[PDB]
């Protein structure tokens, strides 16, 4: 059902990397927050990259077990989500 | 029921769900839901045809139209903008 997922933050400059073993997307987000050192609040663009090469945006739960689903299918082992922290 | 959805010239954001109270109303719907920047009755649901052209579908007609219309076992959506 959920696999691993490879969290890559792209954030001042750094290419942040974590693991993270269900999986909600709010805990990712959680994830990426704490990694990154940011405020509680900070947003964030957290995009999966798609069997066409396609950057896919999930901004919910809904998305993730889409990006889920399409990953078991593909027989992956690991999600990996790259993710975008606002800069104000 | 594997639906890939870009919201657009080229493609700006692209978002995937599964999709099986009419048709063309719980997905455009779900489309609503899904796009932050998308609300009810604010934008234009596409299709593409096999020669290429994009094709706005706003009904369950127009809806299977676009479904007959598309065979790669995903059925792809272009969202314009009001």
């Amino acid at each position: 059902p959920h696999m691993r997922v490879r969290l890559k933050a792209h954030y001042g400059g750094d290419i942040l990397i974590t693991s993270v073993d269900t999986t909600t997307f709010q805990d990712l987000c959680e994830e990426v927050r704490d990694m990154c050192g940011l405020h509680q609040q900070h947003p964030l663009t957290l995009k999966w990259v798609d069997s066409e090469g396609d950057p896919c945006t999930v901004s919910s739960q809904m998305e993730l077990e889409e990006a889920f689903r399409l990953a078991c299918q593909g027989r992956d082992e690991v999600l990996i989500i790259h993710v975008f922290p606002s800069i104000p | 029921l594997t639906v890939k959805a870009y919201l657009l010239d080229a493609a700006r954001e692209i978002r995937r769900f599964s999709f099986c109270p009419g048709p063309c109303e719980r997905l455009l719907s779900r489309v609503a839901a899904l796009f932050p920047a998308l609300r009810p009755g604010g934008f234009q649901a596409h299709y593409r045809a096999e020669r290429g052209d994009l094709v706005a579908f706003s009904s369950d007609e127009e809806l299977t139209m676009a479904m007959s219309y598309v065979k790669d076992d995903i059925f792809r959506i272009y969202i314009k903008e009001k």
